[PDB]
């Protein structure tokens, strides 16, 4: 089983690039491509996201697209950029510009083909796949577009294969953009079918969690992609080491989507410790427990409060017993049964990894679909009503083979994602 | 060595 | 002689399953739904299929098809860009998988530069219509899932189903695509003379070709007779419990299920 | 057998590398057919 | 215990199909 | 060309280990022996 | 802070190699080499 | 001769056969390479080669590389066979179809063709011990798949079901009851006898009397090991009241469905608290019926008690069994069906329990396992029957299994299979 | 040669891709006929025999 | 408007299962098994076609 | 005494021959140069007034490059100069081109070479000829030699080991037209016709030899193993001795139903071999699984003929009688019900000898079972659906048409491949 990861838009890029700096340092690759580690636990499942060289030297398994060569450049000029392989950067001369239009119709089919040959060079390279995980924004154009163009051919292409997206969802309070609204409603509408999870990533939680949860004085964008990565490689440490209760990506997917467009998760991680306070708190499975399904822990902007927990995962990685890494479930599913459904009784799955995270002796990542996750859709769903009432900033999209059609599609589609989680947050047996 | 000179640019910056 | 080969199967006997059963656009019609709206629903389908393709963008009707346009990309003599578009049909990998179907085209060589897909718009659906879109989504996918339903439940005779772009017949675990020849001319008149490749015309399963008049227009089949016919199969796919089922008001009796 | 298989393999591939990062043509070093730019 | 012979004095190999699945051409 | 030389370990194996890389045919190489084990 | 002391060993081969043995110090010491699976491992052997 | 072909499937399956293996070894005096430092009596379990090493009759199967491997890169990897120690490609997911209908079916046959080699390289089997989780993907799908199988295959023989139902409110997935009551189906009809292992109740059975607070699925394994050690030790050794696989089987299933059994072990207790007791013969059967005693969570005075089986360990006496049995008798806290009056199998053994060196069991002079076909049986199948109420009533997670190869009649099949298995078990409880 | 005169009282081979990189050909299983003892004769054990 | 909760009810009871995997049909259980081909009167008709042709120059 | 001639044609049969003298002199202690330091090797070598140990073979190939190597190899001065035939130039993938244009100017010297070789035996067994019908000059030469032997040598035994091509691999696509022209020769020519196609043994040595990089040098060891363990009863003393004459009139049942599968086993890696207990039962049910055998055939879709055991090592027929009756009593394996006996047995006391650098490890017994089975008409169905599919519309038969046969032989293969079908089809009735 192989997770074979795709990259795109200048986030996406920032995002997989800070991923495979933590997967290199967690399987003792370094940016040479060199195996520095101190136990052979860590090469004994290298294959899931490195490929090895006849040399000896280790590439990841990573597909790098863009519209723009200076993400690529940048990319590749950064620390671990040597790992990369050249051939799987792909870049554009013309950038989208913020444009969905451009990222999916326009300049997006001209180099859709180049980042397929390489995905499936990659796809047949692997012995056995076990899916793809695609990270990307979709506030921007070439993130948006491309990123879900690729889905859409990805799914189709490999049914059965895992399908993980990784999208950093736009905020109003943090938002550079005008036109993001616009992007978000005509992207994850095809990640609604396209892809079997998408758990959102939101900006104003990750400057929200560096400011309180970590106490961080000058985090940055880098800091925000690390946040990312912490979570993007617990949830395959399963697949990437043994454990005592071991999972993968499908049986996540399984346990955590009750319905075909209930796939877009909750975010977060632990522990989320400062540099101040790292002595100051006992570690443990029960802090993890309850630091996990902190609202103001969680990584997406939208308090669990305010909705009901469908489902949610927990992976938690260290030397641990099953009892307790249990029955705090079991207690916080009893304290809080007002704020988990009923008609689903247990409903959360536990996973138990033997080796822990670099830099902790016990660690964990959880994964939610809580029906809070309607409010950034509707959110957006007012800001893309009030754009499109008066039909502004329309013309940029429009004039590329796009038309006033597929807007209304998409705002439908958002209709009907929040209508399908508000509906089975309110019923009752 | 313009990549190595690019992250030591950058680390002045940071710093 | 109503033994093969000449009794070509229309949309008509899905549309008469689909609005006689307890199905998804039965539950979102309040059982008001008919088969003559099924009927309209399917056509105008077609017909915005029809126009999408026509408009050089591919469409793709969830879980029973994805119609592209592959594009050649030849330069001139100024170097303008002149295009050979070859349409291909192809289904989609869920239905293959949900009714064992094989495709002839591999999927790579048919998205190797397929254009940029797009749903069929339900909204115009349901506009043009006259219904709600959640009445059309509901009815293509019942339509798709009896249309698919139909091989398995006896599976050799063809079963035409009409699109925009063409016909695609069904035989037992094989499936036939015939381009209609109105289609491929609004395509060769609409291209703007950059060039259409006429696809491959295989041999029509039916005599008189796709376009041939139906058991409905032919006389074997009526709505009463589909009506006792889709009792009867439904009758004899039931199974009984292996055990009393209390059920309400006290009835331990079994019941098909 | 299979041990010093692999390490053969592994130190033949080497050179390979070596040969094909030092070699002539991909490096473009040295002309009717073989003119690339002044010095 | 189920060995039935042939008049003429033969062994017939013995079935286990319960009977005959009508794979058919379409119709409800 | 700014891609970066060898990898570290592929230094360590070609310092420990124009002329065609290998020039012997397969029942040639073929195993025909038994080790002293 | 202390650099976190190298354990990569998973609680399976903790049973396994302290099944036989009633003390740990009587147990062997955990290599961080894992024995080869097969004289020659390759995906062959995955079904 | 006289043996019994070990099916260890899935997670739970593959851990429980390593911890009954390794105690299995402790037995027999064999090291982990496969070699010895009338001392046969392990032919029941290995086999014995020319050479003299003793290969384990035991059969691996996981639909994920991760946990085979674990067993060949741990201590024991010369011990087993290189194959009949199977790894599949991708695991099952927690999905009953995954494992039954389009994973399992095209490994089935790999799994029957090692089970033959078994078969034939033993002499004289007495059946079949599959341990596995029906709440799990692969131990639910491809164990029923290979249970089902081994029915046609091997005809009459016995099947000991090993089982670790989901527990009542310790749970581990959400599709937990509906792979438990998928999997009954073929667990019903293709097992003679099926025991139960919840985690809950061994977790509070560590809890309380192994002193131990922070036990894992290590000691819960090295728990269903000495269970199953304690269980199979009267074919394994000589014994006052040899008995077998099928004799107790036999006795322990009155009707073909009604056969589900609870288990329970005594005396479970850490070497802390094990010197301090008079570990007689009637205080240990005295503490095997104890709710909590038990390696079920369900209450055994919710029931008609139907037939127990006994397996006592060690230098027990007869007598003693005896009287600890009248004492239960004369308890009536527990009942007897009325037409079932004798209501008990004695099975006595004179060796010892050997603990796990390392472990957290105590050395006892005696031991007992019983396992109890009762009617109070029906309160965890209830409840697993509620909770797929639940999520069946809004069809939640069937799309899951849909699209990856089951019908929505073998889930309403199965629904109402286990409501049948409810009113048998009240109908054969209830009073002549 | 059609499964229904070729498999009249004994299971379908039932092709399965794991285990071979080619086209699956079949696997063997444990199922035995019906003592059909030839009529007369002594009752002849050259080994020990697994009981029908 | 739609009841989401009802329609998954339907759309799921309703949709069979997928991703079934099935045997290829025997080779011997080709329907020109055992028998010549169809074809192959044809070729030999364009064999005797091609013949005749040489033999009628050869004639002229 | 009893020897018995080897032909090799092709580069397929000049590998495996290659490989099986590699192990006969192994077995015989005859080292590369020709002689012995310190007679059953009379069956495959001849002795010479100058004390050199010459085998009685015949390296027949229409291109220089094989033989040129054999010449150059370490059996150099093993190998009779003259018994090693080439050609110039090879027949190139074409039946035509090996049967028509090139194969005759070479044939009559092969039959002067074979003519040579028979005159100094004096109790020559038969011919034993390694090809394949998937080359050109594997399949007419092959088919002119087999001719050629027939029409003069009279009755003597033809073991033709011949490896046909794969249901789903090609290393040449007009493998099929050769091999369906070939069969014709080796329908009618040949006494006993051996199926021994590649992906067989591949998958053999993939999952029971435990090798990730499995060569032609694998699969002709393993055919090698196969061919000794065939021909070691003339050889060595044995409890049941069984020649070529002796397992042909056992496995032909009709004169048009004589090609027959090939299984070895044990065939396990070294690795594999101490964790397992080798008895004659399992050594046997080995044999009998539909995976262990040397054909992409299917015994399951089929019903058994005659099946042949050539035991080797301690075996002893205390078990093998055991082995045969566990064997019939298994359920999943069906004999036809015209013959009951359908086994044939014979057992030596010589266990297998293991090339040194071999994969095979060394075994106490061992067993090669010979079977004629109606499954035959599976891989003849495969491999003519591939012909029927090529010649719908005369796909490279211009090559044929123009290097020498009348376009008519195409068509009379066909219908001899139908008949073999329909009697392979009919012969498996109930009566
Ligand atoms: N007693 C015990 N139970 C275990 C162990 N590991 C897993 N389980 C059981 O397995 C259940 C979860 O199922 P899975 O994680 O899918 O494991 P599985 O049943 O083998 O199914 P697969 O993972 O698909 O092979 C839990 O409820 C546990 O009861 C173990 O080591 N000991
Ligand atoms: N088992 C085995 N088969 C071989 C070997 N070499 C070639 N073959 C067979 O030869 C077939 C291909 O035919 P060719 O390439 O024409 O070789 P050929 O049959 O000897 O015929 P020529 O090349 O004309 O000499 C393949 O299908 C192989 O089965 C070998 O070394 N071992
Ligand atoms: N977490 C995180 N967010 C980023 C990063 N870079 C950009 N963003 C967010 O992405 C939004 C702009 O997206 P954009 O870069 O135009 O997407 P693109 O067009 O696909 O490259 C901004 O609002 C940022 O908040 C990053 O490195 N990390
Ligand atoms: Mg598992
Ligand atoms: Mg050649
Ligand atoms: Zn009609």
């Amino acid at each position: 089983r192989e997770i074979v990861s795709c990259q795109a838009g200048q986030c996406g890029n920032q995002i997989g690039s800070k991923f495979w700096e933590v997967i290199s340092d967690e399987h003792g690759v370094d940016p040479t491509g060199t195996y520095q580690g101190d136990s052979d636990l860590q090469l004994e499942r290298i294959n899931v996201y490195f490929d090895e060289s006849s040399g000896g030297r280790y590439v990841p398994r990573a597909v790098l697209m863009d519209l723009e060569p200076g993400t690529m450049d940048s990319v590749r000029a950064g620390p671990y950029g040597q790992l990369f392989r050249p051939d799987n950067f792909i870049f554009g001369q013309s950038g989208a510009g913020n444009n969905w239009a451009k990222g999916h119709y326009t300049e997006g089919a001209e180099l859709i083909d180049s980042v397929l040959d390489v995905c499936r060079k990659e796809a047949e390279s692997c012995d056995c796949l076990q899916g793809f995980q695609l990270s990307h924004s979709l506030g921007g154009g070439t993130g948006s577009g491309m990123g879900t163009l690729l889905i859409s051919k990805l799914r189709e292409e490999y049914p059965d294969r895992i399908m993980m997206t990784f999208s950093v969802i736009p905020s109003p309070r943090v938002s550079d953009t005008v036109v993001e609204p616009y992007n978000t409603t005509l992207s994850v509408h095809q990640l609604v079918e396209n892809s079997d999870e998408s758990m959102c990533i939101d900006n104003e939680a990750l400057y929200d969690i560096c400011f309180r949860t970590l106490k961080l004085t000058t985090p940055t964008f880098g800091d925000l992609n690390h946040l990312v990565a912490a979570v993007m490689s617990g949830v395959t440490c399963c697949l990437r080491f043994p454990g005592q209760l071991n999972s993968d990506l499908r049986k996540l997917a399984v346990n955590l989507v009750p319905f075909p467009r209930l796939h877009f998760f909750m975010m977060g991680f632990a522990p989320l410790t400062s540099r101040g306070s790292q002595q100051y708190r006992g570690l443990s499975v029960a802090e993890l427990t309850q630091q996990m399904f902190d609202a103001k822990n969680m990584m997406q902007a939208a308090d669990p409060r305010h909705g009901r927990y469908l489902t949610a995962s927990a992976l938690f990685r260290g030397r641990m017993s099953t009892k307790e890494v249990d029955e705090q479930m079991l207690n916080v599913q009893n304290k809080n049964s007002s704020y988990f459904i009923e008609w689903i009784p247990n409903n959360i799955k536990s996973s138990i990894c033997d080796i822990p995270p670099k830099g902790l002796k016990m660690s964990v990542t959880f994964i939610g679909n809580n029906t809070c996750i309607q409010e950034m859709f509707r959110r957006v769903g007012e800001q893309f009503t009030g754009m499109f009432r008066r039909k502004a900033f329309l013309h940029w999209y429009t004039g590329e083979g796009m038309d006033e059609m597929e807007f209304t599609e998409a705002e439908s589609n958002m209709n009907d994602l929040v209508s399908e989680y508000q509906q089975y947050q309110d019923a009752t047996v | 060595n313009t990549k190595t000179k690019k992250q030591l640019f950058m680390l002045q910056r940071a710093e | 002689s109503c033994s093969g080969r000449v009794c070509r199967g229309c949309y008509g006997e899905i549309a008469e399953v689909v609005s006689h059963m307890n199905g998804v656009y039965m539950l979102q019609t309040k059982g008001q739904g008919t088969a003559h709206q099924l009927n309209a629903i399917w056509r105008v389908l077609g017909e915005q299929l029809e126009e999408m393709l026509i408009k050089k963008r591919s469409g793709i009707v969830l879980d029973f098809l994805h119609a592209s346009i592959k594009v050649q990309r030849i330069k001139r003599f100024d170097n303008s860009i002149a295009l050979k578009l070859k349409p291909q049909f192809v289904l989609v990998p869920d239905f293959t998988s949900k009714f064992h179907l094989k495709n002839v085209l591999e999927m790579q060589d048919a998205h190797y530069h397929a254009t940029v897909p797009n749903t069929v718009s339900y909204i115009t659906i349901a506009s043009i219509v006259g219904t709600d879109r959640f009445v059309v989504e509901a009815a293509v996918k019942d339509s798709v899932r009896e249309i698919g339903k139909y091989l398995q439940r006896n599976a050799a005779s063809t079963l035409t189903i009409d699109i925009g772009v063409g016909f695609v017949e069904f035989k037992d675990r094989t499936y036939r695509m015939k381009w209609s020849p109105e289609f491929l001319a609004r395509m060769k008149a609409s291209v703007g003379t950059d060039g259409v490749v006429t696809p491959y015309d295989p041999p029509s399963r039916t005599i008189g070709g796709p376009t041939a008049p139906c058991r409905f227009q032919k006389g074997c089949t009526s709505e009463n007779l589909l009506q006792t016919q889709v009792r009867d199969t439904m009758l004899a796919e039931s199974r009984l419990t292996a055990a009393e089922l209390n059920d309400g008001m006290g009835g331990s009796s079994y019941r098909r299920t | 057998e299979a041990v010093r298989a692999k390490e053969v393999d592994t130190l033949l591939s080497l050179q390979e590398m070596a040969y094909q990062m030092d070699s002539d043509f991909l490096n473009e070093r040295e002309k009717a057919e073989r003119y690339k730019g002044m010095s | 215990v189920k060995k039935d012979y042939s008049p003429i004095g033969t062994l017939k190999a013995n079935s286990s199909i319960v009977g005959r699945r009508h794979a058919r051409k379409p119709r409800f | 060309s700014n891609t970066g030389g060898f990898n570290a370990s592929q230094l360590q194996k070609l310092r420990e280990g124009p002329r065609f890389l290998t020039l012997q045919t397969t029942n040639q190489a073929i195993p025909r022996t038994f080790d002293d084990g | 802070l202390l650099r976190l002391a190298p354990a990569y060993e998973s609680t399976c081969h903790y049973q396994l190699r302290t099944g036989r043995f009633y003390t740990e110090d009587a147990a062997p010491p955990h290599e961080m080499t894992l024995p080869d699976k097969g004289v020659t491992w390759g995906k062959s052997r995955y079904y | 001769m006289r043996e019994a072909i070990c099916i260890h499937i899935g997670q739970a399956g593959c851990q429980v056969g390593n911890a009954c293996w390794e105690l299995f070894c402790l037995e027999h005096g064999i090291q982990p390479d496969g070699s010895m430092p009338e001392d046969d009596a392990f032919n029941t379990f290995f086999s014995e080669t020319g050479a003299g090493k003793h290969v384990p009759r035991c059969l691996f199967l996981d639909l994920e590389p991760t946990v085979v491997d674990e067993v060949r890169t741990g201590t024991y990897r010369q011990l087993f066979n290189p194959e009949q120690l199977v790894s599949g490609k991708e695991d099952a997911a927690n999905n009953y179809a995954r494992g039954h209908y389009t994973i399992g079916k095209e490994i089935v046959d790999l799994a029957l063709d090692r089970i033959r080699k078994l078969a034939d390289n033993c002499t004289g089997l007495q059946g079949f011990m599959v341990f596995h989780a029906v709440g799990g993907g692969t131990g639910s799908g491809l164990g029923a798949l290979l249970l089902e199988r081994l029915s046609v295959d091997y005809g009459k023989k016995s099947k000991l079901g090993y089982t670790v139902y989901p527990s009542p409110q310790v749970s581990t997935a959400v599709v937990e009851p509906y792979n438990c009551v998928l999997s009954t189906h073929s667990l019903l009809e293709h097992t003679d006898v099926a025991t139960m292992l919840d985690n809950e109740a061994i977790y509070d059975l560590t809890r309380r009397s192994l002193d131990i607070e922070r036990p894992s699925y290590t000691n819960v394994n090295r728990l269903i090991g000495q269970v199953v050690s304690s269980l199979t030790a009267s074919l394994r050794f000589d014994g006052a009241l040899n008995v077998d696989l099928t004799e107790f089987q036999t006795n322990l299933v009155p009707y073909p469905r009604i056969h589900f059994v609870l288990t329970s072990y005594a005396p479970v207790v850490s070497a802390e608290k094990a010197y301090h007791e008079q570990l007689s013969v009637a205080d240990i059967t005295n503490s095997v019926f104890e709710p909590a005693g038990m390696l079920t969570k369900c209450d055994p005075r919710h029931g008609k008690y139907m037939s127990c089986c006994l397996m006592y360990r060690g230098d027990v006496v007869p007598k003693d069994v005896n009287a600890a049995i009248a004492t239960i008798k004369t308890k009536r806290t527990i009942q007897f069906v009325d037409w079932c009056p004798t209501g008990f199998k004695c099975g006595i053994n004179y060796q010892p329990p050997t603990v796990v060196p390392g472990g957290d069991l105590a050395k006892v002079q005696r031991a007992v396992c019983m396992i109890a076909n009762s009617t109070a049986i029906a309160e965890v199948f209830a409840r697993i029957d509620h909770k797929f109420d639940l999520m069946y009533s809004k069809r939640a997670f069937v799309h899951w299994y849909v699209g990856e190869g089951m019908e929505e009649g073998e889930f309403s099949e199965a629904r109402e299979d286990l409501a049948a298995l409810e009113k048998d078990y009240e109908e054969v409880g209830a009073e002549s | 040669f059609a499964p229904e005169e070729l498999y009249k009282n004994c299971p379908p081979p039932v092709l399965c891709q794991p285990g071979y990189d080619f086209t699956p050909i079949s696997y063997n299983t444990f199922l035995l006929n019906p003592q059909d003892p030839p009529h007369g004769v002594r009752s002849v054990q050259s080994n020990f025999m697994h009981s029908k | 408007t739609k009841n989401f909760v009802a329609s998954n009810i339907v759309e799921i009871s309703n949709m069979v299962p997928k991703r079934r995997k099935m045997q290829a049909p025997l080779p011997t259980s080709r329907k020109s098994f055992g028998e010549t081909p169809a074809y192959i009167p044809r070729v030999k008709r364009e064999i005797s076609e091609e013949k005749a042709f040489l033999e009628s120059l050869q004639e002229a």
